């Protein structure tokens, strides 16, 4: 169950730091702007 | 029950002559 | 642990890990059958663990001849009886005569078997009578009723097993006596809708002479 | 290309239609006693 | 026991880590996307008092 | 007590001459007063096939 | 017995190609 | 140029055809995952004991349960409140007893609906809308939060949660009547008042608009080829709507703007779903509905009876019912 | 006395010929059980196969 | 017990309006 | 016998949900 437990936690960190490190990714300047 | 699937059956080929035979495409000319 | 060693820790760390559902483990103090004096001595926490739950399959696959299966359990940590009591006499030579009256004598299992069908079952030591010589300490027990007469039901409508102690370690001084338990028992019916099956339940235990 | 060059298409006549029913219903006529056995 | 489990219910351990092979896991995914977004740093907008708000 | 029209289940109960229950059918078997078991109502048939 | 999977067998072998026949012929006589 | 760049511009592209966005992200994966043990759950799952009290409960398709009854166990009320994932227990023929993938798939599935309004928020700010589509999906998501999350964690169990399938949920609504009388409580009735209107101006604002559809085509062919894609002409006569509404009912229940019909629209159901919303919270933390029990007294101190004294009633043949094998102690449901 | 050619089985006599001797009910084939199913097992060959 | 004539009218209620929106859909997507 | 029927109206539902999703005619300007 350890084996499916690291790829759990993997896959969650995974995705939860693209979220993160993409709304720091300068977020409010891709619009259609002024 | 299966007496009505053959005579089902058979009314339909007749129908399907029937049809055949007066709802034709006329075999027109030149 | 042992049993100082488990009543050191307090309830918030034994909450949450299983310890609980233990005999405290024993110590050194194996072959003291000389060591075993008389009285009509009491036990103080008579807690018996299970580790095995086999259920005789009668579905042939081989021919005439049916084992015991080994099987999964179902609930969750739901066995080892605990704080059984009683009037507990050890003889001359090492007769044991063991009487259970109190104390949580019950519990409550389901069991698969290798083919996807689960059977209920209880887990009854009620009222055992072992009076014995440290090898087959032999008597039978009551397996009173699988549900209550009570139950209601899903439409609004509406015995004795086998059990052997052995004796492997002796605490001299304080009589801390330990060893191994078997038992086989039937499982639960639906009041003769459905046959029962024979159980095998194997483990270890645990006493304290007082 | 982008759109398909090959586009075609499919073309049935009605004696065509007479001969694929007529063909239909003597098959079904004749298996469906051994089907039913 | 009987078998073998976990019983990681109703301990109250940080981040519901037993193992700190467990707990490798969060910086080594942390760490590594963290330094490829401080890559990606290059191509985006570093400024002085270029701010985007009223 | 003859079965209404909506009631699927209706319980059995058994009436006296004026509109009260002597005897019923229990639903829940513990405390019954009125069981049939404990009455001792008997059945008599006339006419039809088994007169 | 009869064949319950027999009928329905019928039913299908009946439908499916009188249908597939009854789509190309409808399709060719709409251009003309 | 560099990868992250590219990876972030391809993420916030507009071009791809289903938008994922940074939302999306976790709202892709978590619903695919909900989805997949949904469809496997309700086809082969075992049975399952709801109740901890040794009575398995079979939901599934293949153990003699239609699409009408098939359904998606609880877990049972022994497991609690307690997070109870995969590698916690057994096996998976034991973490099946105990009530497994509703615990996953629910806990999979808020977190869904939460970052898939964060996507339609994100959507409307890439295309250069005004944001407020996510506001109004704040309602269905607080009416599943509040029946999957809110109200198992003020009765303490995730059985009381509603069970995933048709005649499941019926069992969930007629013992939430049974316990918390929700037809006496003023919340709901404003909840009933906002469906029933807004399926009433639903009806009502499109028959008035497809009653005055200005002509394009003929009388032969279809009615809806009057309106070519993208054009910039009114295509119904919205004056005429009007003066035909005035004249039927009032002129100063008028609602001439179309803007100020149209936020009325967007704000009847959706503020009476809110206040259900809200029932439902209140209700989980035991604040009962209403109660008329003997209120009518005679002069000399007799009970009669009215309708809130047959409600109570059936409400007792709901509770000396529900949940028949468990209840000992005379209260506390 | 019931193998599996009396009962019309086709597929699965391939599975068995080619190996796979063991399902997920824990059941095989000589009349044992087995423990240890793994990934391949009768109908997770199927479900591979509709995947 | 499952009905005779349950899967045969589910079977039925499938077909038949399926090939009937098909037949017309051919049709109409025939010329443009 | 009749839960494969079950399993075969709710996969055709979702198929037909899929091609209405992709294949559906292009929604076109002027
Ligand atoms: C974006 C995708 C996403 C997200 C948010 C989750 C989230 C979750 N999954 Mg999940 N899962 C996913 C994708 C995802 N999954 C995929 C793709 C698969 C297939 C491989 C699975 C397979 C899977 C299984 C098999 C199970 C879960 C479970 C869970 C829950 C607990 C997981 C856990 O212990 O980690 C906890 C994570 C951490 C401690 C580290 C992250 C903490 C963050 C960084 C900070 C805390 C945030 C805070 C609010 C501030 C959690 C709600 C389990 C569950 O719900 O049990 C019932 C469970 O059994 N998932
Ligand atoms: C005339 C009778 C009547 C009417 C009109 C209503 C009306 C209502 N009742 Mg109700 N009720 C009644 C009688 C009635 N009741 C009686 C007699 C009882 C007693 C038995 C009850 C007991 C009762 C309970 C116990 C509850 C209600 C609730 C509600 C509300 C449900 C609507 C809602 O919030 O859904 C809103 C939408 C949702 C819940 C769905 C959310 C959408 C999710 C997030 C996304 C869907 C995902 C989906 C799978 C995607 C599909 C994909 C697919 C297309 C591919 C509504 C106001 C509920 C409530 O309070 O509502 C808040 C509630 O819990 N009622
Ligand atoms: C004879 C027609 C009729 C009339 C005039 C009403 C009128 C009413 N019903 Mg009602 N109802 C009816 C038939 C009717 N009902 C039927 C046939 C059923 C199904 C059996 C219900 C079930 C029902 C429920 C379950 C509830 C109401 C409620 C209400 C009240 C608020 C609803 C509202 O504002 O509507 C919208 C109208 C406009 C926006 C204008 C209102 C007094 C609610 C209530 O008691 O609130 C006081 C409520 O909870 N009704
Ligand atoms: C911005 C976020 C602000 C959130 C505000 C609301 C907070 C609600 C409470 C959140 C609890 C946060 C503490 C973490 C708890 C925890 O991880 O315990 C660990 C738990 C489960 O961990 C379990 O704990 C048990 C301990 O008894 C056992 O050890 C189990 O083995 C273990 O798996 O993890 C979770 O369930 C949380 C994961 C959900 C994360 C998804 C977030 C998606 C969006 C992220 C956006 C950026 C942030
Ligand atoms: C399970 C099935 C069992 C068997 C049932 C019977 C067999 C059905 C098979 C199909 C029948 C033949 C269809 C193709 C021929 C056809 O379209 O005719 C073409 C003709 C002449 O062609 C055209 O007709 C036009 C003039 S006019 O229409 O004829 O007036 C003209 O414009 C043009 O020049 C000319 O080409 O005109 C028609 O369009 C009439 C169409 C009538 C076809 C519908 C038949 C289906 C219902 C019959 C079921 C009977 C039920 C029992 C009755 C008691
Ligand atoms: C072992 C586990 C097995 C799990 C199996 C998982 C099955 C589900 C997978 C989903 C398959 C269906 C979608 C694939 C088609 C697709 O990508 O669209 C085709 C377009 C074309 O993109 C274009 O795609 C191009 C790439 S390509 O050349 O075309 O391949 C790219 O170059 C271009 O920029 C872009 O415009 O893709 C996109 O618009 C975005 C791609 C991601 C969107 C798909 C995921 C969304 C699905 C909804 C999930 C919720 C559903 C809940 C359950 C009902
Ligand atoms: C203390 C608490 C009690 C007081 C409550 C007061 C409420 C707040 C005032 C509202 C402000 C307002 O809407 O202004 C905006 C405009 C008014 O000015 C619009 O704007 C223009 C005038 S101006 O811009 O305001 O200057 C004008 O051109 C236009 O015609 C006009 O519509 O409102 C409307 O015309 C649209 C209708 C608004 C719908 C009201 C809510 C209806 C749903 C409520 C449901 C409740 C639950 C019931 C069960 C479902
Ligand atoms: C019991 C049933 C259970 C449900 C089964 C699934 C639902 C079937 C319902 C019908 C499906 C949709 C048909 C109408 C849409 C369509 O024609 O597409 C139109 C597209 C794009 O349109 C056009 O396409 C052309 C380009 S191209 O063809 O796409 O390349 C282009 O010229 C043109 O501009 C464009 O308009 O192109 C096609 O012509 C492809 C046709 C494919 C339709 C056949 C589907 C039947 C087989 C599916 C069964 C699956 C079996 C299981 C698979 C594992
Ligand atoms: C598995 C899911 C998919 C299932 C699909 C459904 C099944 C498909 C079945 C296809 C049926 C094809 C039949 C079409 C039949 C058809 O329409 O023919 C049409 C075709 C005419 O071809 P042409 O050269 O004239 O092309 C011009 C047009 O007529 C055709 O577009 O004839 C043939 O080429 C030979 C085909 C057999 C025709 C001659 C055989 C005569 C048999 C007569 C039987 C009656 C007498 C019996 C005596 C007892
Ligand atoms: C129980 C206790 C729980 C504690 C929880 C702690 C949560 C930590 C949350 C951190 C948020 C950081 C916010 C982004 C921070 C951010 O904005 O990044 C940007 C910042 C630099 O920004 P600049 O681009 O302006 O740098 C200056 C020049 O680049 C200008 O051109 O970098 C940092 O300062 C990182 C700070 C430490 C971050 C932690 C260290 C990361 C590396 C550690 C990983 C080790 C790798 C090991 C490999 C195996
Ligand atoms: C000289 C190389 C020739 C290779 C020919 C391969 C033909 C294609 C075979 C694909 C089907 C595999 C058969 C099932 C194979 C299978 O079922 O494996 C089963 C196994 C996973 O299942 P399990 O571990 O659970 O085994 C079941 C038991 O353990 C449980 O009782 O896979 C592995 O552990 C390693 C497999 C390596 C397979 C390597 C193939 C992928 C790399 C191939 C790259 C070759 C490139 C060559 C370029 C010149
Ligand atoms: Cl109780
Ligand atoms: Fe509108």
């Amino acid at each position: 169950m350890l084996t499916l437990k690291i790829f759990v936690y993997t896959v969650v960190t995974f995705f939860v730091c693209l979220f993160i490190f993409g709304f720091l990714s300068n977020d409010p300047a891709r619009n259609p702007g002024k | 029950m299966e007496a009505l699937v053959y005579t089902f059956l058979l009314v339909g080929t007749l129908g399907i002559i029937f049809f055949s035979i007066f709802f034709r495409d006329p075999p027109r000319m030149i | 642990l042992t049993f100082d060693e488990i009543q050191g820790l307090t309830y918030l760390q034994v909450k949450g890990s299983g310890i609980a559902n233990t005999c405290p483990v024993l110590e050194s103090g194996t072959t003291n059958l000389k060591e075993l004096k008389a009285g009509s001595y009491k036990l103080e926490n008579f807690c018996i663990e299970p580790t095995s739950f086999t259920v005789k399959e009668e579905s042939q696959f081989k021919g005439g001849e049916t084992e015991f299966v080994k099987t999964k359990l179902m609930t969750r940590l739901t066995y080892t009886l605990d704080a059984m009591s009683g009037s507990f006499k050890v003889g001359s030579d090492g007769s044991a005569e063991l009487k259970e009256d109190d104390g949580i004598d019950y519990a409550a299992t389901t069991v698969q078997l290798p083919g996807g069908e689960r059977v209920a079952f209880l887990f009854t030591i009620k009222q055992f009578d072992g009076k014995g010589t440290l090898d087959n300490i032999k008597g039978d027990f009551l397996v009173p009723s699988y549900r209550g007469s009570s139950f209601l039901d899903p439409k609004g409508r509406g015995l004795k097993g086998s059990a052997v102690f052995s004796v492997a370690k002796v605490d001299p001084v304080t009589g801390e006596i330990a060893g191994v338990f078997e038992s086989i028992q039937p499982s639960d019916t639906d009041l003769g809708a459905k046959p029962p099956k024979d159980i095998k339940v194997t483990g270890l235990w645990y006493a304290q002479l007082k | 290309a982008r759109p398909n060059p090959n586009k075609q298409v499919v073309e049935l006549n009605r004696t065509s239609l007479y001969w694929g029913l007529l063909l239909i219903f003597v098959l079904a006529v004749l298996f469906s006693s051994y089907i039913f056995n | 026991l009987v078998d073998e489990r976990m019983n990681g219910d109703g301990t109250g351990r940080p981040f519901g880590v037993n193992d700190p092979v467990l707990g490798w896991v969060l910086l080594g995914v942390f760490g590594t996307m963290w330094a490829i977004w401080f890559i990606g740093q290059k191509d985006l907008g570093d400024f002085e008092d270029a701010d985007d708000g009223l | 007590r003859r079965m209404p029209t909506f009631f699927e289940t209706f319980p059995v109960l058994l009436l006296d001459k004026d509109g009260i229950v002597r005897a019923d059918v229990p639903f829940r078997k513990a405390e019954s007063k009125y069981s049939i078991e404990q009455v001792g109502v008997s059945v008599t048939f006339y006419g039809g096939e088994l007169d | 017995e009869v064949n319950i999977y027999g009928l329905t067998a019928t039913a299908l072998f009946i439908i499916i190609p009188t249908s597939f026949l009854l789509i190309l012929y409808v399709k060719t006589a709409s251009t003309q | 140029s560099s990868l992250w760049a590219r990876f972030c511009e391809w993420i916030t592209s507009t071009e791809n055809r289903l938008y994922i966005g940074w939302f999306g992200v976790i709202m892709i994966p978590c619903l695919l995952t909900a989805t997949s043990v949904f469809i496997i759950a309700f086809i082969a799952a075992p049975p399952v004991d709801i109740d901890g009290i040794r009575e398995p409960v079979s939901g599934s398709l293949l153990y003699g349960n239609n699409i009408i009854t098939g359904a998606v166990i609880p877990t049972s009320n022994a497991i609690g409140l307690h997070f109870y994932p995969i590698w916690e227990a057994a096996s998976l023929d034991e973490w099946l007893y105990n009530g497994g993938p509703y615990q996953l798939i629910v806990c999979h599935f808020l977190l869904g609906v939460y970052c898939y309004m964060g996507r339609e928020w994100e959507l409307s700010f890439r295309l250069g809308m005004r944001p407020w589509i996510a506001v109004a999906y704040s309602a269905p998501v607080a009416a599943a939060s509040a029946v999957f999350l809110v109200y198992p964690i003020g009765q303490g169990s995730f059985s009381d949660g509603m069970p995933l399938g048709i005649s499941g949920t019926f069992n969930f609504m007629i013992v939430f009547q049974a316990e918390h009388n929700i037809l006496m409580h003023p919340f709901h009735m404003l909840g009933v008042a906002g469906v029933f209107g807004g399926s009433l101006f639903s009806a009502m604002h499109g028959s008035l608009v497809t009653s005055s559809l200005i002509r394009e085509t003929t009388e032969n062919e279809s009615a809806n080829e009057g309106y070519r894609f993208g054009q910039e002409e009114e295509t119904y006569n919205i004056v005429a709507a009007h003066g035909y509404f005035g004249r039927l009912i009032f002129q100063y229940a008028s609602f001439n703007n179309s803007r100020s019909l149209h936020f009325f629209l967007a704000a009847w159901p959706v503020i009476g779903i809110w206040f259900t919303a809200l029932g439902l919270s209140t209700m989980a933390f035991n604040l009962n509905g209403f109660n008329f029990n003997q209120s009518v007294v005679d002069s000399q101190g007799r009970v009669l009876n009215t309708w809130a004294d047959i409600i109570n009633r059936a409400n007792l043949g709901m509770e000396v019912m529900h949940e028949r094998n468990a209840h000992n102690f005379p209260l506390d449901l | 006395l019931n193998p599996m050619w009396r009962q019309g089985m086709f597929v699965l006599p391939f599975m068995t010929r080619l190996g796979i001797t063991q399902s997920w009910g824990g059941w095989t084939i000589s009349g044992e059980t087995a423990t240890n199913p793994g990934i391949w097992s009768y109908e997770g060959v199927a479900a591979a196969h509709i995947i």
